[PDB]
RNA sequence: AGCACAGUCUUAACGAUGGAUGUCUUGGUUCCUACAGCGAUGAAGGCCGCAGCAAAAUGCGAUACGCAAUGAAAAUUGCAGUGACUGAAUCAUCAGAAUGCUGAAUGUAAACUACACCAAUUCCCUGGGAAUAGUGGUACUCCUACAGAAA
RNA sequence: ACAUCUCCCUAGUGCAGAUCUUGGUGGAAGUAGCAACUAUUCAAAUGAGAACUUUGAAGACUGAAGUGGAGAAGGGUUUCUUGUCAACUGUGAUUGAACAAGAGUUAGCCGCUCCUAAGGGAUAGCUGAAAAGUGUUUAAAGGGGUCCCCGUCUCAAAAGGGAA
RNA sequence: AUACUGACGUGCAAAUCGUUCAUUUCAAUCACGUUUAGGGGCGAAAGACUAAUCGAAAAGCCUAUUAGCUGGUUAUUUUCGA
RNA sequence: UCUUAACCCACUCGUCUUGAAACACGGACCAAGGAGUCUAGCAAAUGUGCAAGUGUAUAUGAUUCUUUAAACAUUUUACGCA
RNA sequence: UGUAGGAGACCGAUAGCAAACAAGUACCGUGAGGGAAAGAUGAAAUAGUACUCAGGAAUGAGCAAUUAAAUAGUACCUGAAA
RNA sequence: GAUGUUAGGAGGGCAAAUCCGCCGAAUUUAAGCAUAUAAUUAAGCGGAAGAAAAGAAAAUAACUAUGAUUCCUUUAGUAACG
């Protein structure tokens, strides 16, 4: 069975070459499972998985040469792009939201709330 | 108790009890550990692993000794070698025995086992 | 009339005017009139009431899988963590 | 009737697929069961 | 080996019958404290799937009752497989994945797995070689910007 | 698991009855009853057990507006083979449309699928707080030719029309 | 669906069965598709019909509507008592 | 104690009702559930505390912070009623 | 209201959320909709009724047999009344 | 003002306890009933937030005056309406 740290080292044409392996002993498999003569059926369990962890390591690691592509400026994906409240993605930015005007900016620079005690 | 934040009612502690992760199953198949080695640790109670050696102190079986065979964290028993029992068709398996009715003598120390020993000390 | 009321009308009442719904799915798509009575369809307003309590609650969010609102909890406790992973051994 | 589309086809051999009783494997370690005369589809 | 009228009624003993009472209780209940919106980045709802042996809830989505990562961490068994002297077997956490068909549902549709049109498209290898009719885009209103048309 | 009469607070606190509510159960009673549609018999086989399963021999009926063939709606594995008898099959039962296990529906040419009708839903507009009511009704929107010419869209017949 | 006010009337049936009778090339019958929805429809008109439902359907809610009226209204002893 | 006897007495309970044993009504039988309550505002009575005052309201305070969701206190001169 | 807690001089399976459970499910209604019944063996079934005899087969019985206990035998606690 | 599958973007929908907008009744009460009441409530269609809404004087007073909003205690069951 496959170990993911394993998989990661691994070229993609080599890795997908051994995922289309894995999936042809996997059909070979699901016909003797069909066939139902003396099946060795319980490894099939354990075949599934390994596909499955083949096909993690290879979309993260694509997706991450994706995203690297993709490092700077605007304009990255927006299935890529950060996920969080509708909301928050449609508000004026935090930056925007506390600035202000000059006749204000020169109000807060004339009375700063200081400090203080009482004799 | 002291502390207002964790409940003290009889239902939701049952609840816990019931209803446990393997993980707090393993933390509640403790057992008492054997005097000397009590005292040379100053180690009051360790998890049991599977091949451990314990001491019976209650039920009918108490004063046996011998091997842990296998555990049952799930519904809380232990197998111990000598506690054989004869089903009805006279087809042999293991007492089951609730982890608090046994004292442990001879643990099996792994690499895991010894750190948490060093954590105790 | 041997095919009049009762027992007589019982027996021509073959022919189905409601089928499933693909939308609602209980089975209140009148299909002559082309509309689904409860839940709306092809109406793009989902057609719900206040006077069913029963009505209101039996279709209730949480009646089904909740996918994303499911992920979300957990997920707006550890916020902070965004995009990250737990640090390599 | 003897006509039918797809949703039909597919719901009618789920329910056959369904109606099927428990597994006598499982049990070792209940049933709703439809009969056909008594319990109509009401699809 | 004899003796008992039968039935009806009543009584006691001993039972059938029935599920009351009592005893419980991983449930309700109300109040109080606390935080508190999800959605075209495609929600809720609904279907259709998915277990080696697998029907219903639960769980999950063609990578489908677990994947990766972490913390615990040696077992797991109904059968059968599997793993251990620590990224496997078991749990919990779960921040990276994935994310079926739909559904506002948005290409035209709809008791349809019906039907358009425009892009042909995807992968491997370091500037080249292989695959697949597959995959996308194309709703309505609006806004800011641009365009060549008009009066 | 149980009490408190030592004292006292508190209550969803005392049932024969409501044609009470809910659940169980009798007497009625081995009784009412198992009354449409001409008729079954003999011998055998099966099986623990046969008036009502199977086979054969007789007798008969339905009498082509059929208990016959095909089909629609509707049902939905009821089909079919192999088992089979707990319940059901208002009598019996080895029977079975019951129950368990499997198997089974293959289309260029047969239908749907295409077209329009009676019709439905929308656009353009205009009304209406909105919800909705309408449907060319103050249109700068779809198709064909080689800049011109046509010109609201869409769904609606499994018995109309229709390629084989 | 005229009559036998036949059989039935704890049904075979919430209108059946028998016998009788009327209708049969047209103001014909039947299907399928379609239209109009609750003080609303639809009615060769009977207050007919509108899913066993009709001199105002069915569903849910306002609602635990209201009632000089009906029924019921639970342990004991003792006292005064209409 | 239970059990028949025999003598004497003994009319279906509940019910509304002038009057029920009624030819008045409800009751086949048994079990469990099943009906003058709670809040608001008012009154008299009685208990209880204080008195020409009374009631700490809202609220502040604390070595109050398993109990403590009350208990305690009223600034190192509001309001009700009289 | 959703989620997370902490609670209780609350209810204790005909009660209490319709729902202590595979319940907003089964089931019923053309449909809008309506909407249940339904907890308890034992300490341990990794103690779940072995074996024998008579039985076509159900089953019964045992000088046989688990358990402290089987008139505890899985529609398993106690087991009232009719 | 058109046209654009032009470039960048948005709105749509669901859920609803508290919140806000419209639209908007009757049972009921008066031992009847028509005004009043129920009630600016129930249903209906819409919009938001973790709270919202309101908010910095076209205010109250007639005092020795106060001085945005909300909320509690209160005025007060009072002025008043019928």
């Amino acid at each position: 069975n496959v170990k993911a740290y394993e998989l990661r080292t691994l070229k993609k044409k080599e890795l997908l070459d051994k995922l289309d392996e894995l999936k042809k002993e996997l059909s070979g498999l699901r016909i003797s499972k069909a066939l139902g003569n003396s099946a060795k059926n319980s490894k099939i369990h354990g075949v599934r998985k390994n596909v499955a962890r083949v096909l993690t390591v290879y979309n993260q690691k694509r997706k991450m040469e994706l995203r690297q592509l993709y490092k700077n400026k605007k304009f990255k994906p927006y299935n890529l792009r950060k996920k969080l409240t509708k909301n928050k993605r449609l508000q004026l930015s935090p930056k925007q939201k506390a600035a202000m005007t000059l006749r204000q900016k020169k109000k807060v620079q004339n009375f700063p709330q200081r400090k203080y005690l009482v004799v | 108790k002291f502390n207002k934040q964790k409940s003290s009612s009889r239902r939701k502690m049952r609840k816990a009890h019931f209803t446990a992760p393997a993980g707090l199953r393993r933390k509640i198949m403790s057992s008492k550990l054997s005097k000397e080695l009590r005292l040379k640790y100053k180690t009051r109670s360790l998890p049991v692993r599977k091949d451990d050696e314990v001491l019976i102190c209650r039920g009918h079986n108490h004063g046996r000794e011998g091997k842990v065979v296998k555990i049952n964290r799930k519904r809380y028993k232990i197998y111990v070698e000598r506690v054989t029992r004869e089903k009805v068709n006279g087809e042999s398996t293991f007492i089951g025995i609730h982890p608090s009715n046994v004292v442990l003598t001879k643990l099996k120390v792994d690499k895991n086992r010894k750190k948490i020993l060093d954590r105790k000390a | 009339g041997k095919a009049g009321k009762g027992t007589g009308s019982f027996g021509k009442r073959n022919g189905k005017t409601h089928f499933l719904c693909l939308r609602c799915g209980k089975r209140s798509y009148h299909l002559q009139k082309k509309k689904c009575a409860s839940c709306g369809y092809p109406s793009a307003k989902k057609r719900r009431f206040n006077w069913s309590v029963k009505a209101k609650r039996r279709n209730t969010t949480g009646t089904g899988r909740c996918r994303y609102i499911k992920t979300l909890r957990r997920k707006l406790k550890n916020k902070f963590t965004e995009g990250s992973t737990p640090k390599p051994k | 009737g003897s006509i039918k589309r797809f949703r039909l086809k597919q719901r009618l051999g789920k329910c056959r697929r369904q109606n099927r009783p428990v597994p006598h494997w499982y049990r070792l370690k209940n049933t709703k069961r439809r009969h056909w005369r008594r319990t109509k589809l009401g699809l």
